[PDB]
């Protein structure tokens, strides 16, 4: 059956189409992008069966409009830095103690 | 008029069977995940994610343990010998276990108290 | 039909919709309601909007469609249902 | 019936040699294991060994092309490639219980992604 | 969706406690990663994010 | 002066909810179920309904093999430990002849297990508690006598029998 | 070495938790001795799951 | 072990190196590149 994208219009809504991290779909990626290095008188290869395009971490669903949406909502979740600390002049003064404590992140079950 | 107006009764004024009756409650909303955002949501709420921002001692209290029980083992020496050389060993003994990040104080005095045994038996 | 809707969209009420037959016929009686008395160019809108993501229609549907599209007298547009139907 | 007389297509993947791992091919298990600091990075490697065998022992014939082995925190995305000669429902049968079998071994919440294609997605001969 | 569109949405509830709040003079994100163009493009959203 | 702000404090999964709020649904996919391979969405309402009962028979024959051998599956390696991943146990673990015996299959939920055990206490001269009788008795009625997979209600039926043997009826066995 | 700044070395390891004793270098062996602390699962589970019509 | 320890007191992928070769040759092992 045919691909999905035949059905996208050129306005559509492109955050709706990958809301969160997730692989590439060449049927579901409105775009002809090809990756490989051509073979003599060759092409890159295409989408559809591409591991290469499939093994890239992508960036399709954090674009600007992604991003500028998520950020406009989640703006509801922050205070405000004290603005008499206009500085590190005062910093140092008013809060004189420095703690530095490190997170990590990792990948894994633990 | 509204069908909220009208005649009433008038007859009054102001186990296994309930968590069944809850569990069949839950049924109502129960459906299909919608998106990603929702499985995420959902695995969460599992306990299958990490929460973020990540917390690298996250589920771990050590038994809600203070500084002073981890730094400050010499009052696990009381019962042993207050100046012979078992006190050398000893209080270098404690002064090593103090300075261990990887053990509980359980640990460390159930290794205090094995000392205390091998020394009464010798 | 249109109060119906939006009240099913208060909130996170869409969780009332109950399990896969009973959104089925819901939206198919929904969509049947739509095809018989809104103006064609919101049917299609409609059509866009609900089909496949929110159910998938039967042919009742479709041939209710096809009428709706009839008496709107846009028969040019019937291809792209006969498309959608295969 | 006497001695004297008894005396190939590639993938992208296939056609490629290990030299050309960051230069033309790229890296099929992607995980924060390997880098300075990190650790478990064996772990992880006999994770993907035991994964990689799973899937080539749950879908005999049907991976087109090797896995990808993504990790995110403790997700686990299995991009696998298949083909579509097996019927539909067994793909749903099978990713089902991969996964579960797959969450219940590693403790974490593991995924397939799934990638069918109408066959072997040639690059070159060799 | 061009018609059908969620009526009202229920917003996460964010409750403004009593207590004060932890001041952060600096805040360094060290991200360390096998590719460049990976670190780049994670670079450019960190980087607009923080000034939205 | 310097005015500190107050704590901002949200539930765990705040964040995510917000950025499912920015987002709408797909108007041209299929639902998330479903995987968006085109040989593998479904075409008709049958077939997806077909897809998505395949998919969860795969679920249960994966839940049938952990929990027939949790040997395999005992090895936790993830921190913070996940309970819902672990192997669950349907066995009874209390053998001998007790009260607390019984209660461990009133909540296993083993009807017959349940009789026999309350027989064979009878049988011992062990007095029965009566809140432990009473959870017999309601496990019983809620499944009438079968095993947990309409019935219809059999005259002398074990809980009918139940009833009838306790010493003291209370509000909550009528 | 003045005597002043050798009882304030021990006073400062009073301070910090180190030994306030020296106990030369040959005893402390024990202070870094406390200072620091499957093919079946894999092999069954390939031949359990192949009698049951899943695996291979 | 803990007790062996005591009497003392009182006195990288963890593969064979050709498993190692295939799967860093075949690009199965994360940023293991061949110089």
């Amino acid at each position: 059956l045919p691909p999905r994208t035949e059905k996208m219009a050129v306005d559509q809504d492109w955050p709706s189409v990958y809301p969160v991290a997730a692989p590439f779909k060449p049927s579901a990626v409105p775009l002809p992008v090809r990756m490989g290095y051509p073979v003599k008188k060759g092409v890159p290869m295409a989408k559809e069966g591409n591991l290469e395009l499939l093994k890239i971490p992508n960036f399709l669903h954090l674009t600007p409009v992604a991003i500028k949406k998520h950020c406009e909502a989640l703006k509801d979740f922050c205070t405000e830095w004290p603005a008499a600390l206009d500085s590190d002049e005062k910093c140092e003064k008013h809060f004189p103690i420095e703690i530095d404590s490190t997170d990590y992140v990792s990948s894994g079950p633990s | 008029k509204n069908i909220f107006t009208g005649k009433r009764l008038n007859i009054f004024d102001m186990s296994l069977w309930d968590v069944e009756f809850a569990k069949q409650l839950a049924t109502v909303n129960e459906q299909p995940l919608q998106n990603g955002f929702e499985e995420l949501i959902q695995w969460t709420k599992e306990g299958k994610l990490w929460e973020f921002p990540i917390n690298n001692e996250a589920g771990f209290d050590d038994d809600g343990s203070e500084f002073h029980e981890h730094i400050f083992l010499e009052k696990h020496l009381e019962s042993f010998p207050k100046q012979g050389p078992i006190r050398h060993f000893m209080e270098l003994v404690t002064c090593g276990l103090s300075k261990n990040p990887y053990l509980s104080v359980k640990q460390k005095v159930e290794h205090i108290e094995w000392f205390r045994n091998y020394f009464n038996e010798k | 039909a249109y109060q119906v809707h939006g009240l099913l969209k208060t909130g996170d009420n869409w969780k009332f919709i109950g399990p896969d037959q009973h959104r089925n016929f819901y939206y198919s009686k929904f969509f049947d309601l739509i095809c018989l008395m809104e103006q064609i160019d919101v049917t299609l809108k409609w059509y866009e909007d609900l089909i496949p993501s929110a159910y998938f229609p039967h042919s009742q549907t479709m041939i209710h469609l096809l009428q709706a599209l009839d008496v709107a007298n846009r028969l040019e547009v019937i291809p792209k249902i006969w498309k959608d139907s295969k | 019936r006497e001695l004297p007389c008894a005396w190939k297509p590639v993938t992208y993947e296939e056609a490629h040699a290990p030299h050309y791992i960051a230069h033309r091919k790229g890296w099929l298990s992607l995980h924060t294991g390997n880098l300075d600091g990190e650790d478990h990075a064996a772990e992880r490697t006999v994770e993907d060994v035991f994964l990689r065998k799973f899937m080539w022992g749950t879908f005999p014939g049907c991976l087109a092309d090797q896995l990808v082995l993504k990790r995110r925190g403790n997700q686990l995305e299995i991009c696998a490639v298949v083909l579509r000669q097996l019927s539909p429902h067994k793909y749903y049968f099978l990713v089902g219980y991969s996964e579960t079998l797959l969450s219940y071994f590693y403790k974490c919440p593991v995924r397939l992604h799934l990638q069918t294609v109408p066959s072997k997605v040639v690059y070159k001969y060799l | 969706l061009h018609v059908d569109v969620p009526k009202d949405l229920t917003k996460p509830v964010v409750t403004i406690s009593d207590e004060p709040d932890i001041l952060y003079k600096r805040l360094s994100v060290l991200v360390k990663g096998h590719d460049k163009a990976v670190l780049d493009s994670y670079e450019y959203f960190a980087v607009l994010a923080a000034k939205e | 002066e310097v005015v500190i702000p107050k704590k901002k404090t949200w539930d765990k999964v705040a964040v995510l909810q917000a950025l499912a709020s920015t987002v709408n649904r797909d108007t041209t996919a299929v639902p998330y179920v479903f995987q968006d391979d085109p040989y593998l969405m479904p075409a008709s309402s049958l077939e997806s309904r077909s897809f998505l009962l395949a998919k969860k028979s795969g679920e249960n024959v994966a839940k049938f093999i952990i929990n027939s051998y949790p040997k395999y599956f005992q090895k936790d390696i993830a921190e913070p430990h996940i309970p819902c991943l672990m192997p669950e146990y349907f066995e009874p673990q209390i053998k001998d002849i007790s009260e607390a015996a019984l209660k461990e299959r009133i909540e296993l939920r083993k009807v017959k297990a349940s009789v026999d055990m309350f027989d064979q206490l009878l049988q011992a001269g062990t007095t029965v508690s009566l809140e432990t009788t009473n959870s017999l008795l309601d496990l019983l009625c809620y499944y009438g006598d079968q095993e947990p997979s309409g019935v219809t209600w059999r005259a002398k039926n074990n809980a009918e029998r139940i009833f009838s043997l306790m010493p003291e009826k209370n509000e909550h066995s009528y | 070495l003045s005597e002043y700044a050798f009882r304030m070395s021990r006073l400062s390891a009073r301070l910090f938790g180190e030994v306030t004793r020296p106990t030369n270098s040959k005893s402390m062996k024990v202070v870094k001795l406390f200072s620091e602390l499957n093919h079946h699962t894999y092999a069954e589970l390939m031949q359990t799951l192949r009698f049951l019509g899943l695996y291979r | 072990a803990d007790e062996r320890l005591r009497i003392n007191s009182l006195r990288r992928w963890r593969l064979s190196r050709i498993v190692f070769r295939h799967l860093a040759d075949h690009g199965q092992l994360s940023g293991i590149q061949r110089a």
